[PDB]
Protein backbone atom coordinates (compact mmCIF):
# COMPACT_ATOMS: atom_id res chain seq x y z
CA UNK A 1 0.00 0.00 0.00
CA UNK A 2 0.96 3.68 -0.40
CA UNK A 3 -1.51 6.33 0.92
CA UNK A 4 -2.75 6.00 4.50
CA UNK A 5 -3.09 9.44 5.97
CA UNK A 6 -1.79 11.95 3.62
CA UNK A 7 -5.25 13.39 4.21
CA UNK A 8 -5.42 17.12 4.69
CA UNK A 9 -7.99 17.66 7.41
CA UNK A 10 -8.24 18.77 11.00
CA UNK A 11 -5.92 21.73 11.34
CA UNK A 12 -4.76 21.13 7.77
CA UNK A 13 -8.32 21.35 6.48
CA UNK A 14 -8.96 23.85 3.70
CA UNK A 15 -12.66 24.73 3.51
CA UNK A 16 -14.44 23.62 0.34
CA UNK A 17 -15.95 25.83 -2.35
CA UNK A 18 -19.53 25.57 -1.04
CA UNK A 19 -18.42 26.26 2.55
CA UNK A 20 -17.10 29.65 1.36
CA UNK A 21 -19.66 32.11 2.80
CA UNK A 22 -21.01 29.67 5.37
CA UNK A 23 -17.92 29.05 7.54
CA UNK A 24 -17.69 31.07 10.71
CA UNK A 25 -15.59 28.61 12.75
CA UNK A 26 -12.36 29.23 10.87
CA UNK A 27 -10.79 32.13 8.98
CA UNK A 28 -8.76 30.46 6.20
CA UNK A 29 -5.79 31.97 4.34
CA UNK A 30 -6.97 33.92 1.30
CA UNK A 31 -3.80 34.06 -0.58
CA UNK A 32 -4.88 36.32 -3.45
CA UNK A 33 -6.51 38.94 -1.15
CA UNK A 34 -5.35 42.58 -1.16
CA UNK A 35 -6.41 45.62 0.91
CA UNK A 36 -8.09 46.85 -2.23
CA UNK A 37 -10.27 43.69 -2.34
CA UNK A 38 -12.41 44.69 0.60
CA UNK A 39 -13.46 43.62 4.05
CA UNK A 40 -16.18 41.58 5.67
CA UNK A 41 -16.86 40.80 9.28
CA UNK A 42 -14.76 37.58 9.18
CA UNK A 43 -11.61 39.24 7.86
CA UNK A 44 -12.01 42.04 10.35
CA UNK A 45 -12.35 39.61 13.23
CA UNK A 46 -9.30 37.78 11.92
CA UNK A 47 -7.35 41.03 11.97
CA UNK A 48 -8.16 41.36 15.68
CA UNK A 49 -5.35 38.77 16.26
CA UNK A 50 -2.80 41.57 15.67
CA UNK A 51 -3.60 43.58 18.83
CA UNK A 52 -1.49 41.51 21.20
CA UNK A 53 1.27 40.73 18.71
CA UNK A 54 4.21 42.83 20.02
CA UNK A 55 5.71 42.98 16.52
CA UNK A 56 2.52 44.34 14.93
CA UNK A 57 2.06 48.00 14.10
CA UNK A 58 -1.37 47.39 15.74
CA UNK A 59 -0.04 46.22 19.10
CA UNK A 60 -2.21 47.41 22.00
CA UNK A 61 -0.36 45.82 24.89
CA UNK A 62 1.23 49.02 26.13
CA UNK A 63 -2.06 50.92 26.29
CA UNK A 64 -4.46 48.28 27.67
CA UNK A 65 -4.54 45.11 29.69
CA UNK A 66 -7.43 42.64 29.59
CA UNK A 67 -10.64 43.04 31.66
CA UNK A 68 -10.68 40.52 34.50
CA UNK A 69 -14.37 39.78 33.79
CA UNK A 70 -16.56 39.67 30.65
CA UNK A 71 -19.34 42.15 31.50
CA UNK A 72 -20.32 42.97 27.89
CA UNK A 73 -21.69 40.24 25.60
CA UNK A 74 -20.33 40.15 22.06
CA UNK A 75 -17.44 42.36 23.19
CA UNK A 76 -13.86 42.08 24.33
CA UNK A 77 -13.10 44.01 27.53
CA UNK A 78 -9.94 46.01 28.12
CA UNK A 79 -8.67 48.19 30.91
CA UNK A 80 -6.44 51.17 30.20
CA UNK A 81 -2.95 51.01 31.65
CA UNK A 82 -2.77 54.83 31.68
CA UNK A 83 -6.44 55.51 32.69
CA UNK A 84 -9.47 54.48 34.67
CA UNK A 85 -10.97 53.98 31.20
CA UNK A 86 -12.51 50.61 30.30
CA UNK A 87 -12.72 49.90 26.58
CA UNK A 88 -15.00 47.41 24.83
CA UNK A 89 -14.44 46.19 21.31
CA UNK A 90 -17.42 44.49 19.73
CA UNK A 91 -16.64 41.39 17.72
CA UNK A 92 -17.51 42.20 14.07
CA UNK A 93 -20.89 40.90 12.95
CA UNK A 94 -22.35 40.79 9.45
CA UNK A 95 -25.72 41.87 10.89
CA UNK A 96 -24.37 45.18 12.10
CA UNK A 97 -26.04 47.02 9.27
CA UNK A 98 -28.05 50.20 8.78
CA UNK A 99 -30.05 51.00 5.68
CA UNK A 100 -31.01 54.59 4.89
CA UNK A 101 -32.97 56.36 2.17
CA UNK A 102 -31.15 58.73 -0.11
CA UNK A 103 -34.37 60.72 -0.53
CA UNK A 104 -34.87 63.11 2.37
CA UNK A 105 -38.64 63.06 1.76
CA UNK A 106 -38.75 59.37 2.67
CA UNK A 107 -38.07 58.25 6.24
CA UNK A 108 -34.62 57.74 7.68
CA UNK A 109 -34.52 53.98 7.06
CA UNK A 110 -33.62 51.32 9.59
CA UNK A 111 -31.11 49.64 11.86
CA UNK A 112 -30.70 45.84 11.96
CA UNK A 113 -32.34 44.27 15.03
CA UNK A 114 -29.02 42.96 16.37
CA UNK A 115 -27.40 46.37 16.16
CA UNK A 116 -30.31 47.91 18.08
CA UNK A 117 -30.03 45.04 20.59
CA UNK A 118 -26.40 45.97 21.08
CA UNK A 119 -27.27 49.62 21.67
CA UNK A 120 -29.77 48.54 24.39
CA UNK A 121 -27.15 46.30 26.00
CA UNK A 122 -24.64 49.17 25.99
CA UNK A 123 -27.23 51.36 27.68
CA UNK A 124 -28.01 48.72 30.34
CA UNK A 125 -24.25 48.31 31.05
CA UNK A 126 -23.80 52.07 31.38
CA UNK A 127 -26.69 52.36 33.85
CA UNK A 128 -24.71 50.10 36.22
CA UNK A 129 -21.21 51.45 35.36
CA UNK A 130 -19.05 52.99 38.07
CA UNK A 131 -16.27 53.69 35.57
CA UNK A 132 -15.82 55.73 32.37
CA UNK A 133 -16.16 53.43 29.38
CA UNK A 134 -15.76 53.36 25.60
CA UNK A 135 -17.67 51.09 23.22
CA UNK A 136 -16.39 50.43 19.72
CA UNK A 137 -18.65 48.75 17.18
CA UNK A 138 -17.70 48.26 13.51
CA UNK A 139 -20.67 48.28 11.14
CA UNK A 140 -21.84 49.03 7.59
CA UNK A 141 -24.40 51.47 6.20
CA UNK A 142 -26.13 51.19 2.82
CA UNK A 143 -28.64 53.24 0.75
CA UNK A 144 -31.87 51.26 0.37
CA UNK A 145 -33.80 53.40 -2.16
CA UNK A 146 -31.30 53.24 -5.02
CA UNK A 147 -30.40 50.19 -7.02
CA UNK A 148 -26.71 49.18 -7.07
CA UNK A 149 -26.04 50.33 -3.50
CA UNK A 150 -22.67 49.63 -1.87
CA UNK A 151 -22.24 48.49 1.72
CA UNK A 152 -20.06 51.17 3.24
CA UNK A 153 -17.62 50.36 6.03
CA UNK A 154 -17.99 52.65 9.02
CA UNK A 155 -17.25 52.69 12.77
CA UNK A 156 -19.31 53.66 15.85
CA UNK A 157 -17.93 54.74 19.20
CA UNK A 158 -19.83 55.63 22.34
CA UNK A 159 -18.24 56.96 25.48
CA UNK A 160 -19.92 56.99 28.87
CA UNK A 161 -18.88 59.32 31.65
CA UNK A 162 -20.64 58.20 34.89
CA UNK A 163 -19.83 61.47 36.65
CA UNK A 164 -21.93 63.50 34.22
CA UNK A 165 -23.97 60.44 33.22
CA UNK A 166 -23.32 61.52 29.66
CA UNK A 167 -23.22 59.21 26.69
CA UNK A 168 -21.48 60.46 23.51
CA UNK A 169 -21.83 58.83 20.09
CA UNK A 170 -19.39 59.36 17.24
CA UNK A 171 -19.09 57.81 13.83
CA UNK A 172 -15.74 57.53 12.09
CA UNK A 173 -16.23 57.34 8.31
CA UNK A 174 -13.43 56.80 5.80
CA UNK A 175 -14.86 58.24 2.63
CA UNK A 176 -15.04 55.82 -0.27
CA UNK A 177 -15.60 56.49 -3.96
CA UNK A 178 -19.16 57.04 -5.16
CA UNK A 179 -20.39 57.41 -1.58
CA UNK A 180 -21.93 60.57 -3.07
CA UNK A 181 -23.54 61.57 -6.39
CA UNK A 182 -23.76 65.03 -7.97
CA UNK A 183 -26.68 63.82 -10.06
CA UNK A 184 -28.74 62.81 -7.03
CA UNK A 185 -27.65 65.85 -5.04
CA UNK A 186 -28.72 68.09 -7.90
CA UNK A 187 -32.01 66.23 -8.47
CA UNK A 188 -32.90 66.53 -4.80
CA UNK A 189 -31.45 70.06 -5.05
CA UNK A 190 -29.59 69.30 -1.83
CA UNK A 191 -31.95 67.33 0.41
CA UNK A 192 -30.15 64.12 0.11
CA UNK A 193 -28.99 61.53 2.61
CA UNK A 194 -25.50 60.13 2.17
CA UNK A 195 -25.30 58.44 5.62
CA UNK A 196 -27.30 56.54 8.25
CA UNK A 197 -26.77 59.32 10.81
CA UNK A 198 -30.50 60.07 11.18
CA UNK A 199 -31.80 56.60 11.91
CA UNK A 200 -28.72 55.68 13.90
CA UNK A 201 -28.95 58.69 16.24
CA UNK A 202 -32.71 58.09 16.59
CA UNK A 203 -31.79 54.51 17.50
CA UNK A 204 -29.33 55.54 20.16
CA UNK A 205 -31.77 57.95 21.72
CA UNK A 206 -34.46 55.21 21.65
CA UNK A 207 -31.99 52.98 23.45
CA UNK A 208 -31.18 55.46 26.26
CA UNK A 209 -34.57 57.11 26.65
CA UNK A 210 -35.66 55.46 29.92
CA UNK A 211 -32.48 56.29 31.79
CA UNK A 212 -30.77 59.22 33.49
CA UNK A 213 -28.42 59.70 30.57
CA UNK A 214 -27.84 62.83 28.59
CA UNK A 215 -26.95 62.37 24.92
CA UNK A 216 -23.72 64.14 23.97
CA UNK A 217 -23.17 65.96 20.70
CA UNK A 218 -23.35 63.32 17.94
CA UNK A 219 -20.38 63.52 15.64
CA UNK A 220 -19.59 62.17 12.25
CA UNK A 221 -15.82 62.38 11.82
CA UNK A 222 -15.13 61.90 8.14
CA UNK A 223 -11.75 61.50 6.45
CA UNK A 224 -10.02 60.67 3.13
CA UNK A 225 -12.37 62.97 1.13
CA UNK A 226 -10.04 63.14 -1.74
CA UNK A 227 -7.58 60.50 -1.24
CA UNK A 228 -10.07 58.89 -3.42
CA UNK A 229 -10.50 55.35 -2.23
CA UNK A 230 -12.11 52.11 -3.28
CA UNK A 231 -14.75 50.81 -0.93
CA UNK A 232 -12.17 48.06 -0.41
CA UNK A 233 -9.58 50.31 1.28
CA UNK A 234 -12.13 51.78 3.65
CA UNK A 235 -12.20 48.55 5.66
CA UNK A 236 -8.52 48.75 6.28
CA UNK A 237 -9.03 52.31 7.46
CA UNK A 238 -11.76 51.08 9.78
CA UNK A 239 -9.39 48.58 11.36
CA UNK A 240 -6.69 51.29 11.70
CA UNK A 241 -9.25 53.53 13.37
CA UNK A 242 -10.26 50.79 15.83
CA UNK A 243 -6.61 50.84 16.78
CA UNK A 244 -6.51 54.66 17.10
CA UNK A 245 -9.66 54.85 19.14
CA UNK A 246 -8.40 52.23 21.57
CA UNK A 247 -5.01 53.88 22.08
CA UNK A 248 -6.36 57.40 22.24
CA UNK A 249 -9.02 56.34 24.69
CA UNK A 250 -6.44 54.59 26.92
CA UNK A 251 -4.14 57.58 26.81
CA UNK A 252 -7.10 59.90 27.22
CA UNK A 253 -6.26 62.07 24.21
CA UNK A 254 -8.55 63.18 21.39
CA UNK A 255 -8.85 60.59 18.61
CA UNK A 256 -6.65 61.84 15.79
CA UNK A 257 -7.52 61.15 12.19
CA UNK A 258 -6.38 61.83 8.62
CA UNK A 259 -7.53 65.34 7.91
CA UNK A 260 -7.61 66.08 11.60
CA UNK A 261 -4.20 65.68 13.24
CA UNK A 262 -2.68 63.23 10.73
CA UNK A 263 -0.81 64.89 7.91
CA UNK A 264 -1.50 62.22 5.26
CA UNK A 265 -3.67 59.12 5.00
CA UNK A 266 -0.65 56.85 4.68
CA UNK A 267 0.92 58.39 7.75
CA UNK A 268 -2.23 56.96 9.32
CA UNK A 269 -2.63 53.69 7.49
CA UNK A 270 1.01 53.01 6.87
CA UNK A 271 2.62 50.61 4.37
CA UNK A 272 3.78 48.67 7.46
CA UNK A 273 0.14 48.59 8.66
CA UNK A 274 -0.88 47.42 5.17
CA UNK A 275 1.68 44.63 5.09
CA UNK A 276 0.45 43.54 8.56
CA UNK A 277 -3.15 43.42 7.41
CA UNK A 278 -2.38 41.74 4.07
CA UNK A 279 -0.12 39.12 5.65
CA UNK A 280 -2.66 38.28 8.33
CA UNK A 281 -5.51 37.84 5.81
CA UNK A 282 -3.52 36.11 3.02
CA UNK A 283 -1.18 33.84 4.92
CA UNK A 284 -2.80 32.78 8.19
CA UNK A 285 -5.33 30.14 9.28
CA UNK A 286 -7.05 31.10 12.51
CA UNK A 287 -9.83 29.69 14.65
CA UNK A 288 -12.51 31.84 16.22
CA UNK A 289 -11.65 30.19 19.50
CA UNK A 290 -8.02 31.14 18.96
CA UNK A 291 -8.87 34.78 18.42
CA UNK A 292 -11.21 34.79 21.46
CA UNK A 293 -8.31 33.16 23.29
CA UNK A 294 -5.86 35.87 22.24
CA UNK A 295 -8.16 38.79 23.02
CA UNK A 296 -9.44 37.46 26.34
CA UNK A 297 -6.00 36.40 27.62
CA UNK A 298 -4.02 39.23 25.96
CA UNK A 299 -1.41 37.16 24.08
CA UNK A 300 0.12 36.60 20.62
CA UNK A 301 -0.98 33.67 18.49
CA UNK A 302 2.24 32.04 17.18
CA UNK A 303 2.08 30.82 13.57
CA UNK A 304 1.73 27.02 13.32
CA UNK A 305 3.13 24.66 10.69
CA UNK A 306 -0.41 23.57 9.77
CA UNK A 307 -1.13 27.15 8.72
CA UNK A 308 1.81 27.00 6.31
CA UNK A 309 0.34 23.82 4.88
CA UNK A 310 -3.18 25.29 4.55
CA UNK A 311 -1.91 28.50 2.91
CA UNK A 312 -0.05 26.30 0.37
CA UNK A 313 -3.26 24.37 -0.28
CA UNK A 314 -5.07 27.69 -0.98
CA UNK A 315 -2.44 29.06 -3.36
CA UNK A 316 -2.55 25.64 -5.07
CA UNK A 317 -6.33 25.52 -5.29
CA UNK A 318 -6.54 29.00 -6.67
CA UNK A 319 -4.05 28.46 -9.45
CA UNK A 320 -5.39 24.96 -10.43
CA UNK A 321 -9.03 26.18 -10.46
CA UNK A 322 -8.43 29.08 -12.78
CA UNK A 323 -7.40 29.77 -16.31
CA UNK A 324 -4.78 32.46 -16.70
CA UNK A 325 -4.07 34.52 -19.73
CA UNK A 326 -1.04 32.63 -21.01
CA UNK A 327 1.35 35.23 -22.31
CA UNK A 328 4.44 35.36 -24.46
CA UNK A 329 8.22 35.70 -24.07
CA UNK A 330 7.72 34.72 -20.48
CA UNK A 331 10.49 35.27 -17.95
CA UNK A 332 9.95 33.13 -14.84
CA UNK A 333 8.33 29.90 -13.76
CA UNK A 334 5.27 28.36 -15.44
CA UNK A 335 2.06 27.58 -13.59
CA UNK A 336 2.92 23.89 -13.87
CA UNK A 337 6.35 24.19 -12.29
CA UNK A 338 4.89 26.16 -9.39
CA UNK A 339 1.96 23.77 -8.75
CA UNK A 340 4.40 20.80 -8.81
CA UNK A 341 6.58 22.58 -6.23
CA UNK A 342 3.60 23.45 -4.02
CA UNK A 343 2.32 19.89 -4.10
CA UNK A 344 5.80 18.58 -3.25
CA UNK A 345 6.10 20.94 -0.31
CA UNK A 346 2.63 20.20 1.02
CA UNK A 347 3.49 16.52 1.03
CA UNK A 348 6.80 17.13 2.78
CA UNK A 349 5.36 19.44 5.46
CA UNK A 350 2.46 17.08 6.15
CA UNK A 351 4.93 14.18 6.42
CA UNK A 352 6.92 16.28 8.94
CA UNK A 353 3.78 17.10 10.89
CA UNK A 354 2.50 13.54 11.16
CA UNK A 355 5.56 11.30 10.95
CA UNK A 356 8.16 13.83 12.15
CA UNK A 357 10.36 12.45 9.39
CA UNK A 358 11.41 12.98 5.78
CA UNK A 359 13.14 10.65 3.31
CA UNK A 360 16.46 11.89 1.94
CA UNK A 361 15.35 11.76 -1.70
CA UNK A 362 12.35 13.80 -0.58
CA UNK A 363 14.83 16.35 0.76
CA UNK A 364 16.72 16.15 -2.56
CA UNK A 365 13.55 16.92 -4.53
CA UNK A 366 12.74 19.81 -2.23
CA UNK A 367 16.21 21.13 -2.76
CA UNK A 368 15.57 21.02 -6.48
CA UNK A 369 12.33 23.01 -6.09
CA UNK A 370 13.38 25.61 -3.52
CA UNK A 371 14.15 28.45 -5.99
CA UNK A 372 10.73 28.06 -7.57
CA UNK A 373 9.20 27.99 -4.07
CA UNK A 374 10.99 31.23 -3.32
CA UNK A 375 9.87 33.13 -6.41
CA UNK A 376 7.14 35.81 -6.69
CA UNK A 377 3.89 35.58 -4.73
CA UNK A 378 4.55 32.03 -3.67
CA UNK A 379 7.87 33.25 -2.47
CA UNK A 380 6.18 35.92 -0.35
CA UNK A 381 3.88 33.26 1.22
CA UNK A 382 6.74 30.86 1.93
CA UNK A 383 8.79 33.75 3.32
CA UNK A 384 6.05 34.80 5.71
CA UNK A 385 5.81 31.32 7.14
CA UNK A 386 9.58 30.65 7.22
CA UNK A 387 9.95 33.89 9.12
CA UNK A 388 7.23 33.17 11.63
CA UNK A 389 8.25 29.52 12.06
CA UNK A 390 11.68 30.81 12.96
CA UNK A 391 13.47 29.21 10.01
CA UNK A 392 16.19 30.82 7.90
CA UNK A 393 15.00 28.73 4.93
CA UNK A 394 13.15 25.72 3.55
CA UNK A 395 16.30 23.61 3.82
CA UNK A 396 17.03 24.75 7.36
CA UNK A 397 13.33 24.23 8.21
CA UNK A 398 13.06 20.68 6.88
CA UNK A 399 16.60 19.33 7.45
CA UNK A 400 16.42 18.31 11.14
CA UNK A 401 13.69 15.86 10.06
CA UNK A 402 15.46 14.04 7.24
CA UNK A 403 16.56 10.41 7.57
CA UNK A 404 19.74 9.97 5.51
CA UNK A 405 20.71 6.86 3.48
CA UNK B 1 -2.56 -6.48 35.49
CA UNK B 2 0.19 -5.98 32.91
CA UNK B 3 1.33 -8.89 30.75
CA UNK B 4 4.49 -9.35 32.86
CA UNK B 5 2.30 -9.86 35.92
CA UNK B 6 -0.12 -12.26 34.16
CA UNK B 7 2.64 -14.46 32.73
CA UNK B 8 5.74 -15.34 34.78
CA UNK B 9 9.15 -14.63 33.25
CA UNK B 10 9.62 -18.38 32.67
CA UNK B 11 6.19 -18.62 31.01
CA UNK B 12 6.93 -15.58 28.82
CA UNK B 13 10.28 -17.07 27.91
CA UNK B 14 8.65 -20.24 26.64
CA UNK B 15 5.97 -18.27 24.80
CA UNK B 16 8.60 -16.37 22.88
CA UNK B 17 11.06 -19.23 22.69
CA UNK B 18 8.61 -20.77 20.49
CA UNK B 19 5.82 -18.94 18.86
CA UNK B 20 9.05 -17.66 17.16
CA UNK B 21 9.29 -20.33 14.35
CA UNK B 22 5.69 -21.47 14.10
CA UNK B 23 5.91 -18.05 12.65
CA UNK B 24 9.72 -18.03 11.91
CA UNK B 25 9.33 -14.75 10.20
CA UNK B 26 7.20 -12.95 12.77
CA UNK B 27 8.16 -10.89 15.85
CA UNK B 28 6.12 -10.96 19.10
CA UNK B 29 4.91 -7.67 20.58
CA UNK B 30 3.09 -6.72 23.75
CA UNK B 31 1.29 -3.42 23.29
CA UNK B 32 -0.36 -2.07 26.41
CA UNK B 33 -1.87 1.23 27.48
CA UNK B 34 0.12 3.65 29.63
CA UNK B 35 -1.34 3.29 33.14
CA UNK B 36 -1.65 7.03 33.74
CA UNK B 37 -3.19 7.72 30.34
CA UNK B 38 -6.58 9.34 30.92
CA UNK B 39 -7.55 10.20 27.33
CA UNK B 40 -7.17 6.99 25.28
CA UNK B 41 -9.34 3.87 25.02
CA UNK B 42 -8.00 0.54 26.22
CA UNK B 43 -7.87 -1.83 23.28
CA UNK B 44 -7.60 -5.35 24.49
CA UNK B 45 -5.61 -7.85 22.84
CA UNK B 46 -2.20 -7.48 24.44
CA UNK B 47 -0.17 -10.12 22.62
CA UNK B 48 0.42 -9.32 18.94
CA UNK B 49 2.36 -10.98 16.17
CA UNK B 50 3.94 -8.78 13.48
CA UNK B 51 5.70 -9.40 10.14
CA UNK B 52 9.39 -8.33 10.08
CA UNK B 53 10.01 -6.00 7.13
CA UNK B 54 7.28 -3.83 8.67
CA UNK B 55 8.35 -0.47 10.07
CA UNK B 56 6.86 1.31 13.07
CA UNK B 57 4.67 3.39 10.77
CA UNK B 58 2.24 0.63 9.83
CA UNK B 59 2.13 -0.73 13.39
CA UNK B 60 1.14 2.73 14.59
CA UNK B 61 -1.47 2.67 11.81
CA UNK B 62 -3.15 -0.59 12.83
CA UNK B 63 -3.12 0.24 16.53
CA UNK B 64 -4.59 3.58 15.42
CA UNK B 65 -7.24 1.52 13.63
CA UNK B 66 -8.34 -0.76 16.45
CA UNK B 67 -8.36 2.37 18.54
CA UNK B 68 -11.23 3.73 16.52
CA UNK B 69 -10.16 7.37 16.10
CA UNK B 70 -9.29 9.59 13.16
CA UNK B 71 -5.43 10.04 12.78
CA UNK B 72 -5.86 13.63 13.75
CA UNK B 73 -5.38 13.29 17.51
CA UNK B 74 -1.96 12.69 19.07
CA UNK B 75 -0.76 9.11 19.37
CA UNK B 76 2.63 7.90 20.58
CA UNK B 77 4.14 4.43 20.95
CA UNK B 78 7.02 4.10 23.43
CA UNK B 79 9.26 0.99 23.41
CA UNK B 80 10.31 0.12 26.99
CA UNK B 81 11.02 3.62 28.51
CA UNK B 82 12.65 4.46 25.21
CA UNK B 83 11.32 5.35 21.78
CA UNK B 84 11.66 6.37 18.19
CA UNK B 85 12.88 9.59 16.73
CA UNK B 86 12.54 7.46 13.57
CA UNK B 87 9.23 5.85 12.54
CA UNK B 88 10.82 4.37 9.41
CA UNK B 89 12.74 1.80 11.50
CA UNK B 90 11.84 -1.79 10.56
CA UNK B 91 10.32 -3.61 13.57
CA UNK B 92 13.14 -6.13 13.07
CA UNK B 93 15.94 -3.69 13.94
CA UNK B 94 13.76 -2.25 16.70
CA UNK B 95 13.35 -5.78 18.02
CA UNK B 96 17.09 -6.47 17.99
CA UNK B 97 17.54 -3.09 19.67
CA UNK B 98 15.04 -2.75 22.50
CA UNK B 99 13.82 -6.34 23.14
CA UNK B 100 13.22 -7.48 26.71
CA UNK B 101 15.32 -10.14 28.46
CA UNK B 102 12.32 -12.50 28.15
CA UNK B 103 12.34 -12.21 24.36
CA UNK B 104 9.16 -10.16 23.88
CA UNK B 105 9.31 -6.64 22.44
CA UNK B 106 7.37 -4.36 24.78
CA UNK B 107 5.45 -1.25 23.71
CA UNK B 108 3.13 1.11 25.55
CA UNK B 109 0.89 3.80 24.07
CA UNK B 110 -0.38 7.25 25.04
CA UNK B 111 -1.87 10.54 23.86
CA UNK B 112 1.22 12.23 25.27
CA UNK B 113 4.99 11.59 25.54
CA UNK B 114 5.17 11.77 29.43
CA UNK B 115 7.75 10.22 31.76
Amino acid sequence: DIDEFDLLEGDEKLPGDSELDKTTSIYPPETSWEVNKGMNSSRLHKLYSLFFDKSSAFYLGDDVSVLEDKPLTGAYGFQSKKNDQQIFLFRPDSDYVAGYHVDAKSDAGWVNDKLDRRLSEISEFCSKATQPATFILPFVEMPTDITKGVQHQVLLTISYDPKSKQLTPTVYDSIGRDTYSESLSSYFKGKYRTTCDEILTQSIEKAIKSTDFTLGKFTRAAYNHQNRLTEGNCGSYTFRTIKEVISSSAQGTEVKIPGSGYITSNSYLTSQHVQDIESCIKYRNLGVVDIESALTEGKTLPVQLSEFIVALEDYGKLRSQQSEKSMLNFIGYSKTAKLTAVELLIGILNDIKGKNEISESQYDKLVKEVDCLMDSSLGKLVQFHLKNLGAESLQKLVLPCVKFD
Amino acid sequence: KTFKQRRTFEQRVEDVRLIREQHPTKIPVIIERYKGEKQLPVLDKTKFLVPDHVNMSELIKIIRRRLQLNANQAFFLLVNGHSMVSVSTPISEVYESEKDEDGFLYMVYASQETF
